[PDB]
Parts: C-alpha cells; structure tokens; sequence
C-alpha cells in the first residue's frame, strides 16, 4: 500500500501542467526513497526526469515498491479540480488498478475524493549517468520562457552560444534572423533576476524551439532555471522543485554531417 | 550541416 | 405606455449576460407589479424564470399590460453598449413593436438611445405551481460554479446527494469517478460564505453538467446560490437579484428506466 | 547609411499595431526631415499617412535618401519581441536588402538584434493638399473607439452629424438603430477633452464602421483624436504621436446616386 | 438512462 | 441607395 500527503499541492498541479503537454503516458516508480518518473516523448527527441524525495512530503508510507502506469492528461484533469491552497493525498493499494486522490480545502469544510484508472504500459527507460557539463547557466525562468517564445516567432531551431561573459540565442527564418544576448550579471545580489554562468569551455549547440516551448511550461515551479550542457550532448533544462526535488528536460541537439 | 538526433543515440536502455 | 428608469443599470446588464447564451428569444410580461420572463431553451430540457418587481426600480410607470417578445441576443448586444455606471431607461408605447433603451452617463454628457425591433413569437409557457422542496442548500455562488466546472472536467452528468450532514456532488467517466463533499458550516462564520442545509427528506438526483454550467453564468448577480430539489422533480438553481427580485433555473433530471 | 535611436520605443510597436491589420506592405520614405509612410488599403477606400519628425529621435543620421518597401506584418512580429521600456535603434545602409532593429534594455543587460528582409514594391502615392474643413472635433481616443465598437455591434455604416451644439453618431442594422450624442461641455478638462468642436458649416456624412474600427487600433498612440471633415470629402482621423509627429487616416464617404 | 424535459413534469396553462 | 466612393475620386496619384 502507498500513501503520501503534501500540503503544497501547487507543486503537483504545476508539475502536471509541465508534463501534460509533453508526456501523455508515463510510469511512476515508487520506492521507499521517494517518487521517480522518467519518460521520453513519442519522437524520442526529448526526455523528462522528475524526482521528488520522501523527506519533502509531510507524510509518506511505502511498504511495497510500485510502478504505476499513468495517463498524464487524466491525472492533470483531476488535479485541475483542486484549489491552489489545498492539501493533496495520494493513495493506492498493492494489487490495485485505481489511484485515489484526496483534496482538502484550507477551510475544513470541503473534502474531495477521486478514483482514477491505472494502465499497464511498456516504458523504455534509458540510463543517464551522472556527469558534469562544460557550461551551466542559471537564469530567471520567466526570462528564458520569454526568450524561447520570442524566438519561436522567428524560426524553428535555436542556436545557443554559451561563454563566460553571457549567452546568445540565435534563430533564422524566412523573414530574417535574430540574436538575443544576455550578459553575465554579478552586480546584483538577488538570485531571482540574476544570471550566473559557470563555464569550462564555450559551447555552441542547436535545438528545436518546439521542445523548449513545451519545456518552459514548468516556469511556475521555480523562480530560476538551469541550462546545463557540454559539447554534442543533450541540453538539460532543470527546474528545482523547492525542498522536494527536481524536474529536468533532456533535449537532443542538431549535428553537422 | 544540420541533422536532428534522438536520445537513443546518446544513452542506452536498461536490460 | 411603459417607462422605467434604473440607476444601478449594471444589474440589467448582468441579467442578460446570464440569459443570452441559453435562451435566444423570450416574452417579457410587463405589468404594474413588475417584469416577468418565463422561457425554455431550444432543447426543452431547462427553463428560466426571471422576476423583477417595480419597487426595486427607481421609476416605473405602465398603464397597459404588455407581453413583448424580444430576441435576447440582440438586446444583450444593445446592453453591451452601456457603461457599467450608466442610468438605463426603457420605454415602449401601448401596442408598440419597438423598445427604446436610453443610456445616460453620470456626467450627463454622453446620451445614447437605441430602438430594438420586437417580434411576435410562439412562446410556450408552462404552469409551475408553488411547492416546497425536500432539500434546500444555500452556498457561495463561486463555489457552485467552481464545483460544476471541475466536475464537467470529469464527466457529463452530476449526481447530487443531499442529507442532513452535507451535500455531495458525484461524477463518473471513462477516466474514473469523483466526489465533492460540502459540509454544513458548523464553524459559525456568519460571513455568509457558509453552507446551510434545511432538509425534510434526503434526496439523490442526477442532472446534466452542461446546463448547470450554463446556469452558473448568473454568478455576478448574487454572492450566494440556492439549490432547491426534491425526489424526481426538476432542480431549481436560484440567484437572488439584491432586493429587486430573482432569477430561477429549472432543470429536468435524468432517471433510470430499469432496463 | 541610416541610423536612428529612440528611447520611448513602445511608440514603434503601437505604430505597427495600428498598421499591420489595415496595410500589409508599405513604403517607408526616409529623408533628413524624418520618416514618412503613405499607403492605401486594398479597397482604395481609405488611406494611411504617417509622419514622424527627426526632432523626436534621440539620435538620427541619414546620409542618402531611402524608400524601403516593408512588410508591416513581419516588422510587427519582430517588434512584438521588444519590451515596452526598451530603447530601439533602426539601421540600414544605402544599397541594402535588410533592415536591422536593435533592442537595448534599460538595465543594459539584455541586447536583442534582428535583421528583416526588404522588398521592392510599387506604391501608388496620393497627393493630399493642405485644406481647412467645415468641422473639426477633438475627443478622447478611447471614447471614439468605444463609440465605433458599440455602433459596429449594431450596423455596418455610421452617420456623423456635427453642428455647433454637439455631435451625433447614428447607426442602423437588422436588430434596430442607435444614436450616440456628445454635447459641447465646459472647458475645464484636459486629456479627456470632453468633445471640443470647431465648426464652420454643419455637416452630416456617412462612413463604413469596419474602416473606423481598423482606424481605432491607433488609440494607444495619442491621448486625443481629431476628426476633421467637410461636405462630401473624406474624413481625416488624426492621432498625434507625442512630439514625434502624426498619423492620419483618410476615409471616403458614401454618397447617394 | 433517460433525460427528461420540463413538459414531462408540468403543464401549459 | 448609397455608393461608397474612393480616394481616387478626390485626389490624384503620382508614381
């Protein structure tokens, strides 16, 4: 049996609003350590990895390990019925085919319960090894989303150039071309609206704006976003879910023949 | 040149 | 001759915003008591009955009784042309086919008038007798609208179960099922954001969420809504237009024939 | 070579927000005086004439006179990527096929560059002589836009009646009719110039509401709008772009045969 | 299993 | 009925 309560249900709602449009069916791996989800999209071009540890939960019990097949859209539809300041509890027996979700309002007068149907899935799970990248850039989430949205009006692929002084986002299309340059900001102490860069070697890569626009749907989860990358390896767009864990999006680059 | 790659080209599957 | 001036014209503006999408053409009965409207939708599944007494109006004169048929969509288009803080006057001579609406601003520097064409229509008016219901629930309007929308995200029909402890809205679909439990407020709020239930007999009924979402479009009229219902009778969703009058939505249930 | 820097760049965006939907392709005439644009719509019923002087710019250099043909929709798409509080510089050499637009943030940390492709067009330029009209009405821009929208919900043509006492906007359609009367006020106002009227001869004319609704898209440009008209001549709806210049919309009336 | 109408419960006087 | 006129009916066009 599996049971877990979290008061900050906004976390879950934001998570699924970040997942609903990119993944349709996933496999939640549940263990005593916590909750994991790794799944790629249909095109195998991007990958999503969500991790939420048990310590972040207010109550957490998991005797048997689970591997639940979920429709992200239906569970997000259910979670859309929960207020932003509600307390959310997930429950599921071992040899069960349903998942119970309980929403408790701030006032102790409304209690909602839902039973969602589970599914048996064939999820192809890759092994991503731990590694350091050549440059890691932390910048405001909303600014990254703004940059991606603005460049989607220009072309279909973005070339990002990362050095120590700043980052540059380039994109070309039938109407023309465009560059957006963000400079290293060490003068202001506030980490929210600040862009920090840790660089070993400058890196120039190309990705599809489609996948990045789907990625930026995780903006309300964190104030800042982390772009990690090295030469000719997938980009990692990371959103740190406060105290709970992280949500990273791997995006495959474009290579030259 | 320009070519779109996939995740399988970089990482490997389990079992 | 009929003439009526109202300063708090937003009320009227709000009123048609609740009606234009569900009813397209209605018959306003005008009498010395006030204004009445009873009309069914195209599907004949729901009925709307609005009453606005003359006492709530700022000025009201009507020598002959009228029963004027209007297209609600065009009249709502007219009322969209009125500012939220305008003074609205309605006028129509005896046995007339036009209705004059005059919007006069607070600064009294812009004056707009409109004459919308009336029409002779075939209004099927039913006779609903006054009756008491087994369960009456008063609850915040926004909460009812939120519940209806969220359950519309789950299924297409809602089952409302009313007892003495509280009310429960259930809905099932291909993805699964869900229940929303609202308990009678015991936390003595007095703020009016509380759910009170007066019950004679417990009642479980089933209705279509589409019609209820159409009903919740009258939310800005009142802070609270009253759901009245008994066994195997249409639900009544009532919105009290402050001091002036009321707007009631009758919705026929869904019964199971037992094969 | 042509270069022009302006700090209140929001203006430019607003300019294109008024132009992209009515005109698709225009011819920007560039000279030492400033920037001019005159172009008719496809229907040849209305004309747009924009003039913005050099004095309003923060810096302005133009060695050779240019007449570059631009796609207003593409340039508006580009300017949509600029924040309202950005400093915008336009640049283009003489024998060039591209126009460079540079967005500089106030904090001087974000710099955006864009190069849009130009095109050779055949613009039919009309000769508008300076002339006095029988009635000139100054009124709040937003009030004119509201009147036009409200009458557009009623009919397709508006009848303007201007005398010394006030103005009246009439419109009829299948649902009915409507009149909007604005009376000459008390001259204590300011940016909400409660309709001022300078009258030589009373004038009643008829115009199409669609064109006026396209015209009112220039509302954020100016605080007030001026409607100039006389008997059986096109109305001139003028929006003064603060200190920069003006933007006029000429609209031909409807006469009875 | 059956959606009813207003006419089924009341009457047109 | 009424006929909608054009700018060409009032002014003249250059190049």
């Amino acid at each position: 049996m599996f049971e877990a309560r979290l008061v900050q249900g906004s976390i879950l709602k934001k998570v699924l609003e970040a997942l609903k449009d990119l993944i349709n069916e996933a496999c939640w791996d549940i263990s005593s350590s916590g909750v994991n989800l790794q799944s790629m999209d249909s095109s195998h071009v991007s990958l999503v990895q969500l991790t939420l540890r048990s310590e972040g939960f207010d109550t957490y019990r998991c005797d048997r390990n689970l591997a639940m097949g979920v429709n992200l859209t239906s569970m997000s539809k259910i979670l859309k019925c929960a207020g932003n300041e509600d307390i959310i509890t997930l429950r599921a027996e071992d040899n069960a085919d349903t998942l119970a979700l309980v929403f408790e309002a701030p006032n102790q007068e409304k209690v909602s319960d839902y039973e969602m149907k589970l599914m048996d899935l064939d999820v192809e799970q890759l092994g991503i090894p731990e590694q350091e990248y050549s440059c890691v850039v932390k910048m405001p989430s909303g600014e990254f989303a703004r940059i991606c949205r603005d460049l989607s009006h220009i072309g279909d692929a973005v070339v990002i150039s990362c050095a120590k002084d700043g980052v540059k986002f380039s994109a070309s299309g039938e109407l023309g071309n465009g560059n957006i340059k963000l400079s290293q900001t060490s003068n202001v102490d506030k980490e929210e609206e600040a862009v920090t860069i840790e660089m070993n070697e400058p890196v120039q890569l190309t990705f599809a704006l489609r996948y990045l626009n789907f990625f930026t749907k995780a903006t309300p989860l964190s104030s800042t976003v982390t772009l990690s990358m090295s030469a000719d390896v997938p980009l990692v767009v990371e959103y740190k879910i406060a105290d709970m864990g992280h949500l990273k999006y791997y995006l495959a680059p474009k290579i030259e023949d | 040149k320009r070519r779109q790659t996939s995740m399988t080209d970089f990482y490997h599957s389990k079992r």
